[PDB]
DNA sequence: GCCTTGACCCTCCCCTAAGGGGAGGGTTTAGATTGTGGTCTGACGCGGCG
DNA sequence: CGCCGCGTCAGACTGCACAAAACCCTCCCCTTAGGGGAGGGTCAAGGC
RNA sequence: GCAGU
């Protein structure tokens, strides 16, 4: 509903095409957030 | 997809990594033609192309070639969203430190290097050299030198040393350092080392070390050579549509940055002076450090509008910064709001929708539903068939809400209650249409008050709207367990103008054939509603078995009630109703038929009461005129007589018998006496001013009058307005408290005069200035609440303990204030309750002690019971479902995967804005019991207490103590132990002003070291017949008796000295300074009697206790049981020592004299018995009584504040705060485990290692428990996400980083940061299905 | 229609497992080819899917079992 | 504002929580009916295009 | 008695090269100029001096 | 130990109205001609 | 800034 760019459009057409069904990623503001610590000379990461 | 985040310092080759390009120059875009100049901050060749998949030149301009790099343009054919993602950099010409690990204290660079930060900060602005390397030369590594002491060691000692300024030495010295060599030679002279403070350091700087040497990290990264530079599209130049741009400040800090680095790179090209490039050395370390964190070293840079650049790091933090502005709260779609309405006639799962605003909401619901039902042939069509609002999409909208529930929410949200589901009903209005009986759950009244609805999309949204959010499964609270859809104002009224009966009503005395006829009668008029008739009642209640048996009898009753009881469902019984009922009458019906019958008739059963309530408040005409606020016709009368009163009072103050001070304090209670007795003539004319006939003889009735009924129904009001209504309103006080000393002795039914309305305002504004600013304080505590105990998930169904608290009544002084059962009813039991007649157990080990089990428990007069609680779980990461009770809201045993620490935030933060900002005579009967006894008989025929912390119960003839007092050392008890006692009689007398000391056993005086004129000084007087002496003051002495204390001891006649029955050690008394004794050698006293004299909350309370803040002077407890004795004195602390003699004796304190001392050098202490006398520190409690202690001290301290107020909350949810206080452990004794003495380590992992450890045979650490502050807890995390999230950013990122940190994202705002389930509820399954098969 | 879900709740021992097991046979219902075992009275999928579980014809392990039967009947085809 | 013809009494809960119960005889005579008055600007500007 | 596949010729449109001009970056000036500009918060924890 | 200096914190939602100059030299953009290509117009043969 | 809850 708020940030997940391929998500929200995703769950627009899943509306639409009658399936009430959700695919959420990671959301926009998380990334603005680790690309803003990079900024500073931190290094944040996702592991797997 | 990912399972961690993990934190470290960038490598300038990791800095280099994530860099498309270097920005080589500040252009930001072309003025003429807007596209970004090259090699710029905002470059298309390094940060990708500014249309999608179009290169800059224009040459390639379609996706037939994507991925191609044009050679016209550098620029990339790919789409423009990469200018989100694609970072550059800014190769500095020279190394810069970082802000961070420079300033934030303590400074990183500074701890590292053993450096004070003034030094560091001399040697980088380039005021001071510093020696990189000594070689054969008496100069040191860290020796900071001069520019004129340089040029001497230059002279000196010529090329062979080493020595430079600014962050290049900086960086030299923090890249030659070894980190392990040193690491372990500081862990030799730790070894080696006894001073505390020293050994402070020293384990802060190793553990810094091999945080160091166990991450990647390298010291010298600390020094900025390459600088990240940010997307370009997270920090945008845009073109206003006023032709005028908008850009971001930090565009502005990175173009300084470059302007003066290029510059930089200029002046080392053309060979500058040394004090030209110093100066541009230091310009571009200031730029930089203004980049990263504006105002962190001296003045904030400040930009063209003279208000400070916001830098890098102010993006993150605060309440403005991404964490808490878009990352745990967000702006969100199908989201609407508007004003709310009552809309009574609604079900309580139901609210009214504006039908305008939900064909918004659900835009493309209906759109999928034109298309699907063929009303539509694209979304194009159905896009302009709901534009122009056609017939059809208004049934496709009846069809899409049908069973959708939507959220409401009224902010501030202060508990779960405040977002709440309900089904929409379409209304025609713009307003919505919130059921009454859930206002009072949002504190909602409709006077302008605006909520926002949300639309739940996915089947799974809808489901938990459905099945745990919807209203009807919201009826109790989750603070305490009683019904919060309760009915209110308007529905009290009418239900007890309704259950009310009058004397002579019309159709008294007839028999009704049930509740059926009487309805009949009243809609016919032949009967009023109050006529006291008698029906035949059909009542059924639950049988042993379990279903419901009949009983049909005629009762005694009104008409009124007989037509309630056509709404009462079946399992209640007729004396439910048999009253007239109030609104505490009406919420116990509520909370009596959830637990008989349940849910699913309770929700029936709470709107049949809302419709009948508000149809019989409409039929009553309840209303108030002026002539129901009846002044008492003695409130003249009785204001003269105190005004003549006042002026006696002032006339003996004007001849001088009384002072001013006692003339205020006595005037002010001769007021307010008349006060209290104006509210009592008025409340008495008030209640019953009804005398009506019944066949001729008057008799009267309790009154009919509208604001009485308002308040005796507790519809609105208490007698605190109606007293200013129609009695007096009496005094106020002034701006600052002081209540000024006359009063206003008019109401509002009269006028109040020009004065006392001034003087009204007084306080009234002090009020409202006290509402609006406390709200800020209690949303902040919440705040702190929420983010210490997020985490605190039940994750398991039991940890199998033995352990919990031992539950008791709380009897403050002589009254009780909570029952047991109340404390007790949805515990869990630790141990078998059994009869006060032994041998048989009353409730089993582990039952849970719901309702009927405590009437059990009050059937028998147990009165202590031993419960689990989340203090005492052996669950590491939570707490199990047994340890936890009862869910409150639901009224069973919790469920795996209840938040509970987020409830248990709420519920103790949401009252937040209901807070603010001598002889003992026991008073019914029963036998008393005292414990903590040590006792002898007095000459005369008392009981001589010569305990210190001896405290007296009222053993009742059931077992259960009913009034607790605390008897003082020394007071004479003049009954036994275990006497009956008289209703209001004294039992204990005390002096109250001055402590003596008691005679121990009957003998002699002896003079030791009471030296005439060193240690005594003879004082004589005449109304007291004989001279008195005085033991010395520490001022006033001589040299001599201070450091020989004097003593009086006991002897014989005999000359034998006759010593405490079973010791031979010698009985002394050394009685300290500012004391009396008018006693002279040789006189004889018995033992029990004195023989010398010595004179002596709201909401910022409740914050205190939850920070565990150290109080102004502590009370000090006695460390170890042992024996007192005294050393040093007069350095300003006398020198306490107790000494046990079964082991290692000497415990010395240094307790400064000027507090005093509640305890002498011959008496046994134990662990936690005070010292000294003070409001107790709680680490204290910890530390020497235990976890228990210190859960039962903040509890009862807690529940005090908050029980003043009339705020229940049970005790589970300060338990759940109390165990994330106390979470961290320090280890004293290694043991055969991976830590070191007087480090802080998570309780968890020293439980779990330990146990660990003990299954293979080595002994685990030994540890010693801490308690944090919610705000010291929350920070202390071992979850970097969440304690960077809470506040002090940059504190807790520059920790995690340098620490090499990693975070698994175990609690719940980690997971809400990243968008994932929590682990929580509905996501606790999805959690456990990733952890174990994420696991193997 | 549900007014409120208790009945759902005393056969499926939880709420939280309930909403799990209601969205899992409401997206079955709602998106796949399968039919309710309960009359239909205009309800929707979330309803109906919380009314099956009300009277016991539906469960996790109900749903598990169906899901392994179709899913080896549809692998049965080996032609 | 306008002289109103007020009765204090409970009605059915729709004056529930500081609510007001309001006749059609209120909309019907234009009591509390007001004039609003709305400037909206169209400004042709000058694109670069 | 009516449909494909070329066939030839015609027409316009987009990329390319060049030329004019506006634009934009660059270099140099020589009477003497010698150190710039809000304070309205209180409580709490901590850390370095003395 | 006392004390001073410094860093961190201070509710949540809503609207409303809003923000030196002069001369040289090369380089890039606008304009125009051209040329290639890429459709478009109107028929000549069997096939349908 | 100014209001509303
Ligand atoms: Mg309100
Ligand atoms: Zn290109
Ligand atoms: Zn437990």
């Amino acid at each position: 509903k708020s940030d997940d760019v391929n998500g929200r459009t995703k769950m627009y057409k899943n509306i639409v095409d009658g399936n009430h069904q959700m695919e959420p990623g990671m959301p926009e503001s998380f990334n603005v957030l680790l690309k803003e610590i990079r900024s500073l000379g931190i290094n944040i990461e996702l592991e797997d | 997809e990912f399972d961690a985040i993990k934190i470290a310092l960038a490598s300038p080759d990791m800095i280099r990594s994530w860099s498309f390009g270097e920005v080589k120059k500040p252009e930001t875009i072309n003025y003429r033609t807007f596209k970004p100049e090259r090699d710029g901050l905002f470059c298309a060749r390094i940060f990708g192309p500014v249309k999608d998949y179009e290169c800059l030149c224009g040459k390639y301009k379609r996706l037939k070639h994507r991925g191609v790099i044009c050679e016209k343009c550098g620029v990339e054919v790919t789409q423009t969203k990469v200018r989100r993602e694609r970072m550059g950099h800014i190769e500095l010409a020279s190394p810069t430190a970082h802000i961070w690990f420079l300033k934030s204290l303590p400074s990183r660079i500074g701890l590292l290097l053993d450096m004070p930060l003034r030094d560091i900060e001399r040697v980088l602005y380039f005021e001071s050299y510093v020696v990189i390397e000594g070689g054969m030369t008496n100069l040191e590594r860290q020796q900071i030198l001069t520019e004129e002491q340089y040029l001497d060691a230059l002279e000196e000692f010529g090329d062979e040393f080493d020595a430079k300024m600014g962050a290049e030495a900086i960086q030299a010295l923090l890249k030659s350092m070894d980190l392990e060599q040193e690491c372990e030679q500081l862990r030799e002279e730790l070894n080696e080392t006894n001073s505390e403070t020293k050994r402070k350091k020293l384990t802060k700087r190793i553990k810094l070390l091999e945080a160091f040497v166990q991450s990647g990290n390298k010291p010298e990264w600390m020094i900025l050579t390459v600088l990240p530079v940010l997307p370009p599209d997270l920090r945008p130049l845009v073109p206003l549509d006023g032709g005028r741009f908008a850009t971001s400040d930090l565009n502005d800090l990175y173009r300084r940055v470059i302007n003066r680095n290029n510059r930089l790179k200029r002046l080392l090209d053309l060979a500058a002076p040394d004090i030209i490039v110093r100066n541009e050395k230091r310009m571009l370390q200031e730029a930089v450090d203004a980049l990263l964190d504006n105002g962190r070293r001296g003045r904030a840079i400040t930009g063209s509008n003279k208000r400070p650049l916001k830098s890098l790091a102010d993006m993150i933090k605060g309440k403005q910064g991404r964490f808490r502005q878009n990352l745990l709260g967000k702006r969100v779609d199908y989201s609407g709001r508007s004003v709310i309405t009552v809309g009574p006639y609604l079900r309580l799962h139901q609210c009214g929708l504006p039908k305008k605003m939900a064909l918004e909401l659900f835009k493309p619901f209906i759109y999928g539903k034109l298309e699907l039902r063929g009303l539509a042939t694209t979304i194009k069509a159905a896009k302009k068939m709901v534009e122009r609002e056609e017939a059809v999409v208004w049934d496709i909208l009846d069809e899409v809400i049908r069973e959708h529930p939507v959220l409401l929410n009224r902010a501030p949200t202060l508990h779960r209650l405040g977002i709440q589901a309900f089904e929409p009903v379409l209304i025609e209005g713009k307003a919505i249409q919130l059921h009454p009986l859930v206002c009072a759950a949002y504190n909602a009244d409709f006077d302008g008050d605006q909520m926002a609805v949300h639309v739940p999309l996915t089947l799974e949204a809808q489901l938990e709207a459905r099945a745990l959010m919807m209203s009807t499964n919201n009826i109790l609270s989750p603070a305490n367990g009683e019904p919060i859809i309760v009915p209110s104002q308007d529905v009290v009224l009418g239900l007890y103008y309704m259950t009310r009966d009058c004397v002579n009503a019309k159709g008294e005395g007839m028999v009704l054939t049930g509740p059926k006829e009487a309805e009949r009668l009243y809609r016919s008029g032949l009967a009023s509603l109050h006529a006291r008739v008698k029906v035949r009642i059909t009542e059924y209640e639950k049988d042993a078995n379990g279903e419901l048996v009949a009983k049909t009898s005629l009762k005694d009753t009104t008409v009124g009630r007989a037509i309630l009881w056509m709404i009462v469902p079946k399992g209640l019984p007729y004396s439910i109703v048999n009253q007239a009922l109030g609104k505490k009458a009406i919420s116990k019906m509520l909370n009596t038929c959830y637990r008989i019958l349940g849910l699913k008739p309770t929700v029936i059963f709470a709107d049949q009461i809302m419709y009948t309530g508000f149809a019989y408040a409409a039929r009553s005409g309840a209303s108030v005129g002026i002539d129901d606020m009846v002044i008492p016709e003695k409130k003249h009368e009785i204001i003269s007589e105190a005004e003549a009163e006042v002026a006696e009072i002032q006339e003996q103050f004007q001849s001088g018998l009384v002072t001013a001070g006692e003339r205020y304090n006595k005037v002010i209670d001769i007021w307010a006496a008349a006060n209290d007795r104006v509210s009592k003539a008025m409340m008495d004319n008030l209640q019953t001013e009804t005398v009506i006939n019944r066949d001729g003889q008057e008799e009267k009735q309790v009154s009919f009058n509208s604001i009485y009924m308002m308040a005796d129904s507790g519809a609105r009001g208490s007698a605190a307005q109606i007293r200013q209504l129609a009695g007096m309103r009496g005094l106020m006080a002034k701006p600052d408290g002081s209540i000024i000393e006359t009063p206003i002795t008019a109401n509002f039914r009269e006028g109040l005069n020009v004065l006392q309305y001034f003087i009204s305002t007084h306080g009234a504004r002090k009020g409202l200035a006290d509402t609006a600013l406390k709200t800020a304080n209690s949303g902040y505590l919440t705040r702190r609440l929420v983010d210490v105990a997020q985490d605190l998930v039940v994750t398991e169904d039991d940890c199998g303990t033995h352990e919990g608290i031992m539950m008791t009544p709380v009897i403050e002084g002589g009254d009780v204030k909570e029952p047991l059962r109340d404390r007790v009813l949805g515990r869990v039991t630790a141990e078998d309750v059994l009869k006060p007649g032994t041998a048989d157990i009353l409730v089993p080990r582990n039952t849970l002690l719901h309702e009927q089990w405590c009437d059990l428990l009050e059937e028998n007069s147990v009165d202590a019971v031993k419960v689990r609680s989340v203090v005492s779980c052996d669950t590491d990461f939570g707490v199990c479902a047994h340890c936890y009770g009862r869910d409150l809201a639901r009224g069973h045993i919790i469920n795996k995967g209840e938040a509970i620490g987020v409830i248990a935030a709420q519920s103790i933060g949401e009252p937040g804005t209901q807070l603010t900002m001598s002889s003992i005579q026991v008073k019914n009967k029963g036998s008393i019991k005292l414990s903590n006894v040590k006792s002898v008989v007095n000459s005369s025929g008392k009981l001589v207490i010569t305990s210190r912390n001896t405290e007296l119960k009222l053993i009742d003839e059931f077992g259960r103590t009913k009034e607790s007092y605390k008897v003082p050392y020394g007071a004479v008890l003049a009954k036994g132990d275990g006497e009956q006692v008289a209703g209001g009689e004294t039992v204990a007398n005390w002096d109250p002003h001055t402590m003596p000391v008691i005679t121990e056993v009957s003998g002699f005086v002896r003079f030791t070291d009471m030296i005439d004129g060193q240690t005594i000084t003879r004082q004589t007087d005449e109304l007291t017949g004989l001279s008195s002496l005085v033991v010395l003051d520490s001022a006033e002495r001589t040299a001599g008796g201070k450091d020989l204390r004097p003593a009086l001891k006991i002897v014989d006649a005999q000359g034998n000295d006759v010593l405490i029955p079973g010791t031979d050690m010698p009985a002394q008394y050394f009685l300290p300074g500012k004391a009396i004794v008018q006693l002279e050698d040789g006189v004889q006293i018995s033992s029990g009697d004195t023989l010398a004299r010595i004179p002596q909350g709201g909401l910022p309370r409740v914050a205190d206790l939850f920070e565990a803040r150290r109080p102004k002077e502590p009370a000090i407890l006695a460390e170890i049981s042992g024996i007192v004795s005294f050393g040093k004195e007069t350095k300003g602390k006398r020198r306490l020592v107790i000494t046990p003699v079964d082991g290692s004796d000497p415990y010395e304190e240094m307790i400064p004299k000027w507090r005093q001392l509640n305890v002498f050098e011959g008496e046994r202490v134990e662990r936690g018995d005070v010292i000294s006398d003070g409001p107790e520190a709680p680490h204290d409690i910890l530390r020497l009584r235990g976890v228990h202690a210190v859960t039962r001290y903040i509890v009862n301290e807690v529940q005090d504040v908050y029980r003043l107020q009339g705020v229940k909350i049970n005790d589970k949810h300060i338990e759940v705060i109390v165990r994330q206080m106390l979470r961290k452990a320090t280890i004293v004794n290694a043991g055969s485990s991976d830590f070191l003495e007087g480090e802080q380590v998570e309780y968890s992992r020293v439980k779990i290692a330990n146990r660990e450890l003990e299954a293979n045979g080595k002994v685990g650490a030994t540890y010693s428990r801490d308690l944090l502050g919610i705000t010291k807890a929350s920070l202390a995390t071992e979850s970097f996400i969440s304690a960077a999230s809470f506040q002090e950013t940059t504190r807790v990122l520059t920790e995690a980083a340098v620490a090499g940190k990693r975070d698994e994202l175990r609690g719940l705002k980690e997971n809400v940061i990243v968008g994932r389930l929590i682990p929580a509820g509905t996501g606790y399954a999805y959690h456990q299905d990733r952890m174990r098969r994420r696991a193997a | 229609a549900r007014v409120t879900v208790q009945d759902a709740v005393e056969k499926i021992g939880n709420r939280f497992d309930l909403v799990l097991v209601a969205a899992r046979r409401a997206r079955q219902m709602q998106v796949g080819g399968k039919d309710p075992l309960v009359p239909e009275e205009n309800d929707k999928t979330t309803v109906i899917a919380l009314r099956e579980i009300e009277e016991g014809l539906i469960n996790n392990q109900i749903l598990d079992v169906r899901e392994r039967q179709e899913q080896q009947e549809q692998e049965a085809a080996e032609l | 504002g306008q002289n109103m013809r007020v009765a204090f009494m409970p009605w059915n809960g729709y004056n529930f929580e500081d609510s007001i119960l309001v006749s059609e005889r209120v909309v019907q005579e234009d009591r509390f009916t007001t004039i609003h008055i709305q400037e909206l600007a169209c400004v042709s500007r000058d694109t670069k295009l």
